[PDB]
RNA sequence: CGAUGUCGGCUCGUCGCAUCCUGGGGCUGAAGAAGGUCCCAAGGGUUGGGCUGUUCGCCCAUUAAAGCGGCACGCGAGCUGGGUUCAGAACGUCGUGAGACAGUUCGGUCUCUAUCCGCCACGGGCGCAGGAGGCUUGAGGGGGGCUCUUCCUAGUACGAGAGGACCGGAAGGGACGCACCUCUGGUUUCCCAGCUGUCCCUCCAGGGGCAUAAGCUGGGUAGCCAUGUGCGGAAGGGAUAACCGCUGAAAGCAUCUAAGCGGGAAGCCCGCCCCAAGAUGAGGCCUCCCACGGCAGCCGGUAAGGACCCGGGAAGACCACCCGGUGGAUGGGCCGGGGGUGUAAGCGCCGCGAGGCGUUGAGCCGACCGGUCCCAAUCGUCCGAGGUCU
RNA sequence: GAAUGCCGGCAUGAGUAACGAUAAAGAGGGUGAGAAUCCCUCUCGCCGUAAGCCCAAGGGUUCCUACGCAAUGGUCGUCAG
RNA sequence: CGUGAGGGAAAGGUGAAAAGAACCCCGGGAGGGGAGUGAAAUAGAGCCUGAAACCGUGGGCUUACAAGCAGUCACGGCCCC
């Protein structure tokens, strides 16, 4: 047998492939199905993708944002059946893959390391360029 | 009472309703036959299954004699289940149904040599205030010249994993058998690879 | 610690018995398939050179 | 043998 | 995850800046107030002519936390500081208003009040 | 515990071990075979593996990387221009570790030899 | 008295029951809810803080509850050493004095090696009348046993009102226990990157040593982990406790009792999980070998099998256990995938320059999932039944 | 037959604790009856207000060379104060 | 041993005679086996006699369901005379 192969097969039913890829440093806004009683709703969560661990099916990345004064983060499981779409807001250029030290900067700092991924937005703006 | 052998493949986990699923995978079947137990012949009922199949330049004489009794290719290993007796010649993974509860033995992971804090989560003792080379010993074992001795059964250190274990009323969430799947909600003993035996559980 | 001693001197019969566990087990020994020395399994022959039926080392 | 090593105090037994 | 000695900034206009958990009020023996959780704490530190004053033994309700709050979706949450909303014995918010997000677990354990006066829940 | 972890320790602290491998390395691929004790042997096996791979890629980036446990161009010239043309063909297994029947007079320790194959 | 270490703390418990909580009851000045008092019950449980060396006690915040005791006032060849209980010093007090004090005050060396019993683990030996490879019965042990809130029943029974059930039924918790690593969160001694100083290879560029037993810094796979995840306490059957009865005399009535029957506890027995035939009372079933050669015995060659040796292993201190040994994927290499790091070097362009851009998610790359005989488990050796008697 | 008697010898504890700074080693070549331990070479590490060099005190041939390995060296020893 | 004043051991014996073992064998030596000397060589210099504790080799009986100040009394089995 192929323990590894086996997981996987178990995990393909519930494999997603239709979300933008997406990098550290980035800016994103998840969509992410909510439930409150006894509905459900949509509600966006905008901000940084400070991290993504990669386990394959179970691959989750965290998302920072400020929300009226606080510093809010969210771990989202990438093939989520709960997220009904992912908007990329921003392309970030990071040097390193965790960006944990964002937590300790202002505003006006971390502007001035995760500066716009001048080479990834022309990629974005040339594709979307088709029939 | 129904049973099945098989292997921890490993977890992960799926998505049911909206809810994360902590699942370990087992591979179960398929698991021939290979002895009943009469009460006549033996005095209790149980039925001797065996699974995975072996090369036969490995089995020796007289096992080769004992699964030719049964018309049935050398397997690997043989492990019976009490008070079960299928009406087949060979069980597989079709006997569950998710909802289902299950109760997995496996052989638990092997620790080795432990301590007294990690086998019995005795508290140690102080890093600081003094304290003299004790920080990781068990305290006091006794009392003085009553009763002048030690329990039988008061907890050392000593070894500790690599025993049967049993965990009880586990969900099955999901069966795939045509790959031999069984998807069973929680942990099971064990490391990846070591056998497993899935039983229904005794709970209601 | 306070110093644990013996309490009694171990008799010849207790000392001895401790000793039940240390006799040396004799080597494991094999003919070697080239110059027919008797040698330890899976070594080079210290007696010809050769393993596997092949002269490995000058001896 | 010369030289005696002094003894431990006892536990104060008072 | 909120203990007692545990500080916590205070959520809302009551006039208390600082509380420190001094009793989780889970049971007989709770190590951790989460969110959602009610704890006893002392104001250690508040704003001049307030409503609550520094000394004075509260009830609050804990609304966001340093530790993640695990979700049954596989999601989870987590804050940049421990916050609280002081009540009163009939868990009703104690304040007018509410700052600062605060965790969607306070409105399936009854605290709607919150909720609702929060500008954010997530 | 131990469980499912690589690689030995030799009793060594980790840039001890680190050199010992080193100057095996450059020990071996002077010599073409060498006698150490058996578990050194096993271990050595698989960091000269690598290094003679990385001379049958034989780039720049190759050298370099090489160099970084050999240190020596004439020595990895060597390994380049000599050592690693006899192994193109040859898919892994460079190395090969032979077992010796007497052991070290003053510590009892078991031997073998360490060679590149043919 | 040729020494039985003394308070409190910590650690580790274990027992008792005159029971703190939980379970079961009778009486009540018991309407309900909540109490009071006594009876049965030791299964489990019995919180975190402030003060003081404190035991004790008071106090804060909780709780179902915050129980009292024995075990050398349990436990210093287990720790502590704050107090007590040496030598210094001081205050108050006594003494002419030296000095003194259940008066106070500051300080004041706690001994690496376990022989026997005991305890936790792990083997070796022999036995279990033939010898072997499997799979099992369970005599007997051990483990476990806690409990709260809210809702429905129902704002009903009860009550002037306030308040507020029995029984029955759902849901959600705390602590504790076993296992696990999918997620969350740790570590990850060299898996990747950046950085200073210095010495060096080879002048640049690229690099290596050292600054810790990682020079420092940012990350980090497998493994091992809790802060994370799954699951457990039961259900159920049986016998009882106090207590409540049915039928019923002695004793025309009455009586739970003398004949006889029923109800009745978190407790007892079984049930659950784990060990377990040295259970010498050494059990059972399945399969394999087999009447060997030479004088219940001895010595030979074997049989079925076994061990040695070797490559290894989420097995392990050694041992043991488990897998594999060329009819082979066991470890090492190689290859693919995963995963980490986060765009190598070299070259080209831009800038006087530190740099920047591109080639490029590049390069490097432990353990994870697999493939591939390229390397190594070569070749072999030694044991091992002939079955007592009625 | 005892005086924790005196002298000596031999046990037990036991193949046990330990082998005296965690600055660190590896290989090849030589010698030799014998080599992890001696000599030689390459690699690696440690000290460098020293763990380098020169005086004084104290020690008293330990200095150099040849031949040696019983004991001394905490192992070995062909080496050595 | 102690700075010093001072303290203060242990250690006798081959044989009548060295006739003190040429020479050969194993061995690096040590040691041994032969040969040889002697009345005697477990008188061989680690030497007269050579006790005991203590350590070993060989043999007879004995022991792996058993409770022990180790013996004593009884009977039975086996080995010796
Ligand atoms: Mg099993
Ligand atoms: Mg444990
Ligand atoms: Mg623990
Ligand atoms: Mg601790
Ligand atoms: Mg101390
Ligand atoms: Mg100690
Ligand atoms: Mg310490
Ligand atoms: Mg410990
Ligand atoms: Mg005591
Ligand atoms: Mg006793
Ligand atoms: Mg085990
Ligand atoms: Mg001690
Ligand atoms: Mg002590
Ligand atoms: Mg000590
Ligand atoms: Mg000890
Ligand atoms: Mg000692
Ligand atoms: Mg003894
Ligand atoms: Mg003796
Ligand atoms: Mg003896
Ligand atoms: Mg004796
Ligand atoms: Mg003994
Ligand atoms: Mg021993
Ligand atoms: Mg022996
Ligand atoms: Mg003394
Ligand atoms: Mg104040
Ligand atoms: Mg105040
Ligand atoms: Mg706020
Ligand atoms: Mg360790
Ligand atoms: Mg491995
Ligand atoms: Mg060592
Ligand atoms: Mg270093
Ligand atoms: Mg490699
Ligand atoms: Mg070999
Ligand atoms: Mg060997
Ligand atoms: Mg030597
Ligand atoms: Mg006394
Ligand atoms: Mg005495
Ligand atoms: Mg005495
Ligand atoms: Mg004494
Ligand atoms: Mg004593
Ligand atoms: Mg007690
Ligand atoms: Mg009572
Ligand atoms: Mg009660
Ligand atoms: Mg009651
Ligand atoms: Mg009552
Ligand atoms: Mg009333
Ligand atoms: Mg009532
Ligand atoms: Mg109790
Ligand atoms: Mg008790
Ligand atoms: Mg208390
Ligand atoms: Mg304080
Ligand atoms: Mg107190
Ligand atoms: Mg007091
Ligand atoms: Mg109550
Ligand atoms: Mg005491
Ligand atoms: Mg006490
Ligand atoms: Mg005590
Ligand atoms: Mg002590
Ligand atoms: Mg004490
Ligand atoms: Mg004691
Ligand atoms: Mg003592
Ligand atoms: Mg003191
Ligand atoms: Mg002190
Ligand atoms: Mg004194
Ligand atoms: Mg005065
Ligand atoms: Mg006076
Ligand atoms: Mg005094
Ligand atoms: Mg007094
Ligand atoms: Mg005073
Ligand atoms: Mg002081
Ligand atoms: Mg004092
Ligand atoms: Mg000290
Ligand atoms: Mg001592
Ligand atoms: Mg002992
Ligand atoms: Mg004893
Ligand atoms: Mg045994
Ligand atoms: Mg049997
Ligand atoms: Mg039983
Ligand atoms: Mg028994
Ligand atoms: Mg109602
Ligand atoms: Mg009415
Ligand atoms: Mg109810
Ligand atoms: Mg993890
Ligand atoms: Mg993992
Ligand atoms: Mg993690
Ligand atoms: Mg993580
Ligand atoms: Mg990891
Ligand atoms: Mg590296
Ligand atoms: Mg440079
Ligand atoms: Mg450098
Ligand atoms: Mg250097
Ligand atoms: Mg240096
Ligand atoms: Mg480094
Ligand atoms: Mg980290
Ligand atoms: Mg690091
Ligand atoms: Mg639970
Ligand atoms: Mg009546
Ligand atoms: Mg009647
Ligand atoms: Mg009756
Ligand atoms: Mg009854
Ligand atoms: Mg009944
Ligand atoms: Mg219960
Ligand atoms: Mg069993
Ligand atoms: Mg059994
Ligand atoms: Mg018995
Ligand atoms: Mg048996
Ligand atoms: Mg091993
Ligand atoms: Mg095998
Ligand atoms: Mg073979
Ligand atoms: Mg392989
Ligand atoms: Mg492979
Ligand atoms: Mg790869
Ligand atoms: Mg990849
Ligand atoms: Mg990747
Ligand atoms: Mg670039
Ligand atoms: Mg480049
Ligand atoms: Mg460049
Ligand atoms: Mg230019
Ligand atoms: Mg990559
Ligand atoms: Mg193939
Ligand atoms: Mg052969
Ligand atoms: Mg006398
Ligand atoms: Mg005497
Ligand atoms: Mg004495
Ligand atoms: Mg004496
Ligand atoms: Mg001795
Ligand atoms: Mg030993
Ligand atoms: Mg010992
Ligand atoms: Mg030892
Ligand atoms: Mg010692
Ligand atoms: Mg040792
Ligand atoms: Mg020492
Ligand atoms: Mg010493
Ligand atoms: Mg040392
Ligand atoms: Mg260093
Ligand atoms: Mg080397
Ligand atoms: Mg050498
Ligand atoms: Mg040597
Ligand atoms: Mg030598
Ligand atoms: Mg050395
Ligand atoms: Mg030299
Ligand atoms: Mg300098
Ligand atoms: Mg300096
Ligand atoms: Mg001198
Ligand atoms: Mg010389
Ligand atoms: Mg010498
Ligand atoms: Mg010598
Ligand atoms: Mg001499
Ligand atoms: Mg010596
Ligand atoms: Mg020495
Ligand atoms: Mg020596
Ligand atoms: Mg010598
Ligand atoms: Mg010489
Ligand atoms: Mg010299
Ligand atoms: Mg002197
Ligand atoms: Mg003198
Ligand atoms: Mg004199
Ligand atoms: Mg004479
Ligand atoms: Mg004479
Ligand atoms: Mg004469
Ligand atoms: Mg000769
Ligand atoms: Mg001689
Ligand atoms: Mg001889
Ligand atoms: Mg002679
Ligand atoms: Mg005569
Ligand atoms: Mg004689
Ligand atoms: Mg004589
Ligand atoms: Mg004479
Ligand atoms: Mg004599
Ligand atoms: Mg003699
Ligand atoms: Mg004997
Ligand atoms: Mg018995
Ligand atoms: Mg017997
Ligand atoms: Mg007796
Ligand atoms: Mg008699
Ligand atoms: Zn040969």
């Amino acid at each position: 047998m192929n323990r590894g192969a086996l997981i996987k097969l178990v995990e393909s039913r519930y494999v997603r492939t239709d979300l933008p890829e997406f990098r550290p440093g980035d800016t994103v806004r998840v969509s992410y199905k909510v439930k409150e009683g006894n509905r459900t709703r949509i509600q966006d969560f905008e901000g940084i993708v400070i991290r993504i661990r990669r386990n394959g099916f179970n691959t989750t990345f965290t998302v920072r944002k400020v929300s009226y004064g606080v510093g809010v983060e969210r771990i989202f499981p990438l093939h989520s059946p709960l997220i009904q779409k992912i908007d990329i807001v921003q392309r970030g250029r990071a040097r390193r893959a965790k960006l944990y030290f964002i937590r300790n900067l202002s505003d006006r700092e971390i502007r001035r390391k995760l500066r716009a991924d001048r080479k990834r937005i022309d990629q974005d703006r040339a594709a979307e360029r088709a029939a | 009472m129904k049973g099945i052998l098989g292997v921890k493949v490993g977890m992960t986990r799926i998505f049911r309703d909206d809810r994360a699923v902590p699942v370990t995978v087992i591979l179960a079947g398929p698991c021939p036959v290979v002895q009943r137990r009469t009460p006549e012949k033996d005095g209790y009922t149980a039925v001797q299954l065996g699974f995975l199949p072996q090369n036969p330049k490995r089995v020796n004489r007289p096992l080769k004699g004992h699964f030719a009794k049964a018309g049935v290719e050398p397997v690997r290993i043989l492990r019976e289940i009490r008070d079960f007796n299928p009406e087949g010649d060979t069980v597989t993974v079709e006997i569950f149904k998710p909802g289902e509860r299950v109760d997995v033995t496996g052989t638990s992971k092997g620790r080795g040599f432990a301590g007294v804090m990690k086998r019995w989560n005795f508290a140690g003792g102080p890093d600081s205030h003094g304290a003299h080379k004790i920080h990781r010993h068990p305290g006091s074992i006794g009392n003085r010249k009553t009763p002048g001795r030690v329990y039988k059964g008061k907890k050392m250190a000593g070894h500790y994993g690599a025993e049967r274990v049993t965990v009880m009323n586990l969900e099955v969430v999901d069966v795939i058998p045509e790959e031999n799947l069984l998807l069973v909600k929680g942990a099971v003993p064990g490391p990846n690879g070591g056998l497993v035996i899935v039983r229904e559980t005794k709970k209601a | 610690a306070k110093h644990p001693v013996p309490k009694k001197k171990t008799s010849k019969a207790r000392r001895d018995a401790r000793r039940s566990h240390h006799a040396l087990t004799p080597p494991t020994l094999v003919p070697c398939p080239e110059c027919k020395a008797m040698k330890p399994p899976h070594t080079v022959c210290p007696e010809c050179g050769y393993y596997a039926g092949r002269k490995v080392l000058e001896v | 043998p010369v030289y005696i090593p002094q003894p431990r105090p006892p536990h104060p037994r008072l | 995850m909120i203990q007692p000695q545990t500080y916590l900034e205070v959520a809302d206009n009551t006039g208390a800046r600082k509380i420190m958990c001094i009793r989780v009020l889970k049971g007989s023996n709770a190590k951790y107030a989460t969110v959602g959780d009610v704890i006893v704490a002392s104001v250690k530190e508040a704003i001049p002519r307030g409503a609550v004053k520094e000394g004075d033994v509260v009830k609050a309700v804990v609304v966001r936390t340093k530790k993640e709050i695990k979700r049954p979706d596989g999601s989870a949450i987590r804050f940049d500081d421990n916050a609280a909303v002081i009540i009163n014995n009939q868990l009703e918010p104690r304040g007018t208003r509410v700052f600062g997000p605060v965790a969607r677990e306070l409105r399936e354990k009854g605290f709607m009040k919150i909720v609702s006066l929060a500008p954010e829940v997530l | 515990m131990r469980h499912l972890k690589s690689g030995r320790k030799l009793n060594r602290h980790s840039s001890h071990r680190l050199a010992l491998y080193r100057n095996q390395a450059k020990s071996l691929l002077t010599h073409g075979r060498i006698t150490t004790t058996v578990p050194k042997a096993k271990e050595l096996r698989g960091f000269v593996d690598h290094l003679i791979h990385l001379a049958k890629r034989g780039d720049l980036h190759a050298r370099r990387l090489v160099l970084r446990d050999l240190q020596d161009v004439k020595l990895v010239r060597k390994l380049f221009d000599e050592i690693a043309p006899r192994y193109r063909d040859r898919q892994g297994g460079y190395t090969r570790v032979l077992k010796l029947a007497e052991r070290r007079r003053g510590d009892g320790a078991p031997l073998a030899l360490v060679e590149l194959v043919e």
